[PDB]
RNA sequence: AAGGAUUGUUGAUUUUGUGGGUGGUGGUGCAGUGAUGCCCGUUCUGGACGCGCGCUACAC
């Protein structure tokens, strides 16, 4: 229970940032990150009724002035659900462009936005037009290599769904210099595809979101890898290969050098 | 037609008006806000509160870690078909060609200076002149450290003076390794000049005005064997 | 460069130099899915009336 005046007091805020466009934000507003108990200040503020310029721009205050922990519970609580929201709610299922840099902010803080954003995502029922949209933002924004590599290797051991096929290929996309542990990660996620005892992977359709990804995974790791993997590789292909795709992912593995 | 758009204009007008109206009366919140700050700040920092991660949160702090110790791979592109790379390089033979037929229609020390690549390859043997001057550029790779280009695009200039110093130079003795140098020389200037063009075209013309200069005063004893060779460096370069 | 690169107080997200790819929250027609045929943004501010007589210039 705040006091009765600072509730009034941030209770005009949550009217300030519903209409709000541009301007300066309440001196008010951007005191709270360094609160210690923002939910409840935040909470009067009423998140959900923040307008999109307000979202991008409470990020950015957020992101920036708080610790690491702190600010995975709002992009988890706050731009998370707003980021599915809008797009639930949109009539063409789109995201608004304010929120989409929303996101960006977000970024800024990998580790923050993984465990806050795209992991809590993934693991809630994600949906493709989801995975397209966020994906975006991971392709175009700038990460660390580092970050980027433990993101990659988290997405794998994840049960095949459509929505991590998504991630992996993007990251797969953005040519990073994967650690060798990262790369021998890659191969086991897509050996686990091929029949031999094994779960329903071996026999589980694949999409070409599938195929896509491993063939940038052999596009560019093909010289990261050793000949036993490649011969694994090339295995899966036989087995679990794509009509077009799969062609061209041989063509690729057997043109790499062993590390 | 002109009324709907009247309609249209005092629409948009009435409309711009409320947004204005309403902006005014937000700025006036704001001020209002910003005034009573500081009781609204007292009290709540009187009412402070007083003083576990994620299974999921500790693996991936754990796997940073861990990722940091490993070693990192070099990311390759994708290996282009035959027929594109020649398609490619067919695309560029015609594009260069068709410019040429407007044209013709209209630890280790990089030495700044000539003297100083002879100190440093004083010692050495005329055979290991290529064996020096590749060393320089590879200690002085433009991204090992800022402004390598520079210092490699004076080398230029000085490695060029050397190929033309070496032919004055006496050499009938040991014909065959001084063909096995200055080959080796041209060679690494035209890979620095495919970089350093514009540091090897200055040096150039100055030589070509201390020719000159040198020809106003002695004719034929200031033009030298190297001279010839200078005139046809120009030619490959 | 952690004895501190960069952030609106923060911490390796950035800064300097050198290399470097891509139209891609694209749309639309077909059979969620498809190596898919075809093409190719954001907020403010403003929107000398006619006839007619006479006279005067324009022609080596």
């Amino acid at each position: 229970a705040l006091p009765e005046k600072v509730i009034k007091a941030y209770t005009t805020v949550g009217s300030i940032l519903k209409t709000w466009t541009h301007g300066k934000l309440p001196k008010l507003f951007k005191v709270i990150p360094s609160l210690r108990n923002w939910q409840d200040v935040i909470y009067v503020t009423n998140p959900e009724e923040w307008s999109p310029h307000v979202v991008y721009e409470a990020t950015k205050l957020f992101v920036s002035n708080l610790t690491a922990k702190e600010s995975q519970k709002f992009i988890n609580l706050i731009l998370l659900e707003r980021f599915r929201d809008n797009i639930e709610t949109s009539e063409d299922h789109s995201l608004n462009y304010h929120i989409y840099r929303a996101v960006k902010k977000s970024l800024y803080k990998p580790s923050a936005f993984f465990k806050g954003f795209l992991f809590p995502l993934v693991e809630t029922g994600c949906n493709v037009r989801e995975a397209t949209i966020a994906g975006s933002v991971l392709a175009k924004v700038s990460v660390p290599a580092l970050h980027s590599s433990a993101a990659l290797s988290y997405l794998l051991r994840l049960p095949f769904s459509p929505p991590t096929t998504v991630f992996i290929k993007i990251l797969l996309d953005k040519k990073y210099a994967l650690p060798y542990q990262t790369v021998d990660d890659c191969v086991y996620y897509f050996m686990r595809f091929r029949i031999l005892s094994n779960g329903e992977d071996a026999t589980r359709v694949l999409p070409v979101i599938w195929h896509k990804a491993f063939l940038t995974f052999a596009q560019r790791y093909k010289n990261d890898i050793t000949q036993d993997q490649r011969d694994f590789l090339l295995e899966t292909v036989r087995q679990r290969g794509h009509k077009d795709i799969g062609p061209e992912i041989r063509r690729e593995l057997l043109a790499g050098a062993s590390r | 037609k002109a009324e709907v758009m009247k309609e249209v204009i005092a629409k948009s007008k009435f409309y711009k008006q409320e947004r204005q109206k309403a902006q005014g009366i937000m700025e006036d919140q704001i001020d209002n806000l910003d005034d009573n700050f500081e009781d609204v700040m007292s009290e709540l920092m009187m009412t402070q509160p007083k003083k576990p991660k994620t299974d999921l949160d500790k693996e991936y702090d754990i796997k940073v870690k861990e990722l940091q110790l490993d070693k990192r791979a070099a990311p390759s592109d994708r290996t282009k078909t035959e027929e594109e790379k020649n398609a490619e390089a067919e695309e560029k033979k015609r594009e260069l060609e068709q410019q040429r037929l407007d044209r013709m229609n209209g630890s280790i020390s990089c030495p700044r200076t000539h003297d100083a690549l002879l100190d440093q390859v004083k010692k050495l043997d005329l055979d290991d002149h290529p064996k020096i001057v590749k060393n320089i550029i590879k200690a002085y790779q433009p991204k090992l450290a800022e402004g390598n280009k520079e210092k490699l695009g004076k080398f230029t200039a000085v490695l060029l003076r050397h190929i033309i110093f070496l032919s004055n130079q006496n050499y009938l003795k040991n014909v065959q390794s001084f063909k096995r140098t200055q080959n080796a020389l041209i060679s690494i200037l035209k890979s620095l000049s495919e970089k350093y063009n514009r540091e090897l075209s200055e040096e150039c013309r100055d030589y070509i005005n201390e020719m000159q200069a040198r020809y106003k005063k002695n004719h034929f004893d200031a033009l030298s064997n190297g001279d010839l060779v200078f005139f046809s460096i120009i030619g490959i370069l």
